[PDB]
RNA sequence: AUGCCCCGUGUGGCGAAAGGGAAGCCGGUUAAUAUUCCGGCACCUGGAUGUGGGUUUUGCGCGGCAACGCAACUGAACGCGGAGACGACGGCGGGGGCCCCGGGCAGAGUUCUCUUUUCUUCUUAACGGUCUAUCACCCUGGAAACAGUUUGUCUGGAG
């Protein structure tokens, strides 16, 4: 596992061909949104603090990647 | 709670080979955790110090990381420590001085041993 | 008397030009607030010239006659001096402390290194300066 | 503070072997034990490897010795007659 | 005759004790002699014969270790090699 | 500036030259920090625009925190008085940058083999110098201040290392490719940084983008010595090299921050002399116009308009 | 390159599920297997071949006095060295885990009387990034009125 400090790097990480999926993690004790994309070798996490950005950047995503929100329970 | 642990390979001796260590896991359990041994130092070819700037890793990780965190960007460097190269040098200079002065000396001798049979 | 003079060939004993042959361009024998001790500003041989024979063809000669220079600040602690000497007329100041301040003035100062030395064992003089030591 | 009056290093050894054993063995324990000036480095540091080996931990020399002195009487009577019949057959 | 001249150097004259100081003395060159003990590291013995070559400084080969060159300059501690500076009194460099 | 008149001087610390010279950002102050040797020196200059409140309140500003260690603050000579210095801060080595703090409380120092103190922050109103960062990998060349929030950028000769300062940690690498970074400025908007080297390479980084350089460019044949961006809206900066010569750049950065910013050369500012391989050695932009002051190894400053 | 040259060192195999040794962790799942299945997240070894970087128009990178540092840093034969790789016992110090004590949330039990009570959960793996961690080594300097220092008396003009 391995972390993004920054959504631009994030974005292309996203833009590549290996980025298998991407997720969107709410932490609402610790007010942070994380944006989480698994790629072929790693799955990286990029951390954000409660801002317009987090939004902003949920369609400043590829529409080709599948994007999803973590649910409260991981259900198998 | 349930603080008592087994192993988690067949072998059931307490050999150098079966070094494991406790750990605690998200699950709550504790349980052993098989570890491999601790890697040693590179040594000096000539005093047998340790070279400094060199990682103590065991033998085949060595093939895994790059030349310059093997080497010291010196003469003999990751096989001998600064000190032996600092008096393979001074010896060396010295050594073939004295040889040449030595050469210079038997060059006068036999010119005066020539002189004196001429 | 003093032997740590200009045109002193030193060899030096610690650090990446450890083995070196160098010649000192400026003994500073008091020291400097940067380098407070006695040191030397030198010039050297990092790459020696290659060894040459009779049936070389000329192309193979002068590519296996190439010097690598370099200038160095070395405490005198790390040299060893020789009584071997090199007069160079166009070694004369090349090098100063504000040289080895300044990035562009020391790779201006080498190419003059390169360029001199490289006359000089052409010319075919001190053998010994430039033949690597064997340690 | 002395602790024992004579038996010294052989207090180890208690009641048993016997008074002259143990005043025996207490010579070349004592010997053995001790520390020797280097005569490389001038330290007092030499002490003994194995039998016959002893080794300084200042200048890490190792010399070939006695087995429980550094030096031998009948070596050290040796290097002064190999000298003097040195100077013989060279002169 | 030797320790009487060291003694009297002690006392009147200026000298430097130990081979880093030595060396110091040696690149000065106001070092007017130069005394190896007799069980220096070869080594260091020749490097500081080559220092007293270039220099032209005399040396003289105590024929006592290191020990025995310290009670000569009257310490308490070991002497591999000594640098006189000043004779003083004494007149060791007249020999 | 457009005279050339020269209406003060001071010579601080005799036969050791001045390094660094800069002035304190904020309108209300009229204060001059200087660099020479190991020494830090806070003046006023006597200037035209210097009136007796200015000049006393610039005069409590620097005295306020009156009513071997870090830094030595203290009071210069009496004939260093006179001129108008009142400040002199001695630190270990020879300082080679100061960068001033947007408010005018701190400013940061950086003197090369100054080892574990060679990045020093100054609080002035506390009179108190402080080394928050022990151990940086390899020799500080400079450092600055960013523009909107408390981080703290330190170049050595092959990274960039950028600080918080309220955790006093480390928040990220710059990896420029310079064997020995020369200088580096931060954008106004301060997400971007141009590194200018002595390999002559000038190199953009986008912070957001990666920590290698978004652009790598090269328009001159010598080192670079100087890079500074435009503060005050101009998309512009300068680029300065020891070849004499001056680069102007348009740099234009979008204000989304997710769209790539635009690099373009307008011009070639020439006919400054080189002496002993030396050009130009420093770059400054005007607080509101496209004007820009360089520094010589001729001796002359030079205004460009 | 219808032959020539170089080198010496010998001789193969079997022999350890406790010796040596490339690399996997957590959670879940079955009536019965699980570091093997599932989910998530990794690693090692071997191979092929691109892209981006590095070097180069003077072919084989730069910095630091140094210990050495830096994403790379031309390297065939022939040699040198290091790791693998090593006894028993004793006290001392660091780390993990367990044991112990206090507060707080939630739950449980006791309650003739007492008991702001007694007990239970409060966890964080492999693998990475970053900052730290004794010895050891380098620079300056030259120590007697000897000093530093361990529980244990060693170290120092050979600094
Ligand atoms: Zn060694
Ligand atoms: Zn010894």
């Amino acid at each position: 596992p391995q972390e993004v400090s920054d959504i631009k790097k994030f974005i292309e990480i996203c833009r590549r061909k290996d980025a298998s999926s991407a997720r969107i993690k709410k932490n609402p004790k610790t007010q942070q949104i994380k944006f989480k994309v698994r790629c072929q070798r790693f799955l990286y996490t990029l951390v954000l603090k409660d801002s317009d950005k987090a939004e902003k950047l949920k369609q400043s995503l590829p529409p080709n990647l599948q994007i999803k929100d973590v649910p409260k329970r991981n259900k198998r | 709670a349930p603080t008592r642990v087994t192993y988690r390979r067949r072998n059931p001796y307490n050999t150098t080979s079966n070094r494991t260590r406790v750990i605690k896991t998200p699950g709550g359990q504790l349980r052993v955790l098989h570890i491999k041994k601790r890697g040693t130092a590179p040594k000096c070819g000539d005093c047998g110090i340790k070279l400094p700037g060199i990682p103590a890793l065991r033998p085949r990780e060595y093939a895994t990381i790059s030349k310059p965190k093997k080497t010291v960007q010196r003469a003999y460097g990751g096989s001998r420590c600064g000190n032996c190269v600092r008096d393979r040098i001074i010896r060396a200079f010295l050594i073939e001085e004295q040889k040449i002065v030595k050469k210079v000396l038997k060059e006068q001798s036999q010119a005066e041993k020539k002189a004196s049979k001429k | 008397m003093k032997f740590l003079k200009t045109s002193r060939v030193c060899l030096v004993t610690r650090g990446r030009y450890a083995g070196k042959k160098v010649v000192i361009i400026q003994p500073v024998d008091q020291g400097t607030k940067s380098h407070p001790y006695g040191h030397a500003l030198v010039a050297g041989i990092e790459r020696y010239p290659s060894k040459i024979t009779r049936r070389m063809s000329k192309a193979r000669i002068e590519k296996r006659s190439k010097i690598k220079p370099f200038i160095k600040v070395i405490n005198y602690n790390h040299l060893m001096p020789t009584r071997y000497t090199l007069e160079l007329e166009g070694l004369k100041a090349v090098i100063n402390a504000d040289t080895f301040k300044e990035p562009s003035q020391r790779e201006e100062a080498k190419k003059t290194v390169k360029k001199v030395l490289e006359d000089r064992y052409n010319s075919g003089k001190n053998r010994w300066f430039f033949t690597p030591l064997r340690f | 503070s002395k602790r024992t009056k004579k038996v010294g290093i052989s207090g180890k050894y208690g009641t048993r072997y016997g008074a002259s054993l143990r005043k025996l063995v207490k010579k070349q324990e004592v010997t053995q034990h001790a520390r020797y000036t280097c005569t490389f480095c001038g330290k007092n540091s030499v002490r003994r490897t194995a039998v016959g080996i002893w080794s300084c931990k200042s200048c890490k020399k190792t010399m070939a010795g006695g087995a429980y002195t550094v030096s031998t009487p009948a070596a050290a009577a040796m290097r002064s007659t190999l000298r003097r019949l040195r100077e013989i057959t060279e002169a | 005759s030797i320790g009487a001249k060291l003694a009297l150097v002690i006392k009147s004259g200026k000298v430097v004790l130990g081979y880093r100081s030595t060396l110091k003395a040696l690149r000065s060159g106001k070092a007017k002699l130069i005394l190896i003990a007799a069980n220096t590291p070869p080594l260091r013995k020749s490097e500081l014969e080559y220092y007293s070559m270039m220099s032209k400084t005399p040396v003289h080969h105590y024929s006592g270790t290191n020990i025995e060159l310290g009670t000569a300059c009257g310490k308490l501690f070991r002497c591999s090699t000594m640098a006189i500076l000043d004779a003083g009194d004494s007149d060791i460099l007249a020999d | 500036l457009l005279t050339g008149r020269q209406v003060w001087s001071v010579k601080l610390n005799g036969d050791e030259a001045v390094n660094t010279v800069r002035w304190r950002p904020t309108k209300d102050t009229f204060i001059l920090a200087a660099a020479a040797g190991e020494d830090i020196f806070l003046m006023i200059p006597t200037h035209p625009s210097v009136t007796p409140a200015l000049d006393q309140a610039s005069r409590d500003i620097l005295n306020a925190g009156f009513g071997e260690p870090p830094g030595k603050w203290a009071r210069p000579g009496t004939r260093l008085e006179d001129e108008g210095v009142l400040l002199r801060i001695t630190v270990r080595s020879t300082i080679k940058a100061i960068s001033w703090h947007r408010r005018g409380d701190h400013f940061a120092t950086v003197s090369p083999s100054g080892q574990r103190s060679s990045v020093a922050i100054h609080t002035l109103s506390k009179h108190l110098t402080q080394i928050p960062f022990r151990k940086l990998n390899g020799l500080a060349q400079t450092a600055s201040f960013h523009p909107l929030r408390p981080l703290f950028f330190v170049a050595t000769q092959r990274s960039i290392r950028c600080y918080d300062l309220q955790k006093l940690e480390l928040v990220k690498i710059v990896q420029p490719g310079a064997k020995w970074i020369s200088s580096f400025d931060v954008h106004p908007g301060g997400d971007n940084l141009v590194v200018g080297s002595y390999d002559k390479r000038l190199l953009w980084h986008d912070l957001d983008l990666s920590n290698r350089p978004y652009k790598t460019m090269r328009f001159h044949t010598e080192a670079i010595r100087a890079v500074r961006f435009h503060k005050g809206g101009l998309p512009l900066f300068a680029d300065a090299s020891d070849d004499g010569s001056l680069q102007i750049f348009h740099g234009k950065v979008p204000n989304d921050q997710l769209e790539n910013p635009t690099i373009v050369p307008v011009k070639m500012l020439k006919g400054h002399k080189v002496v002993n391989k030396l050009g130009v050695l420093d770059i400054d932009w005007h607080p509101r116009e496209p004007w820009c002051v360089s520094a010589g190894a001729d001796g002359t400053a030079r205004l460009w308009m």
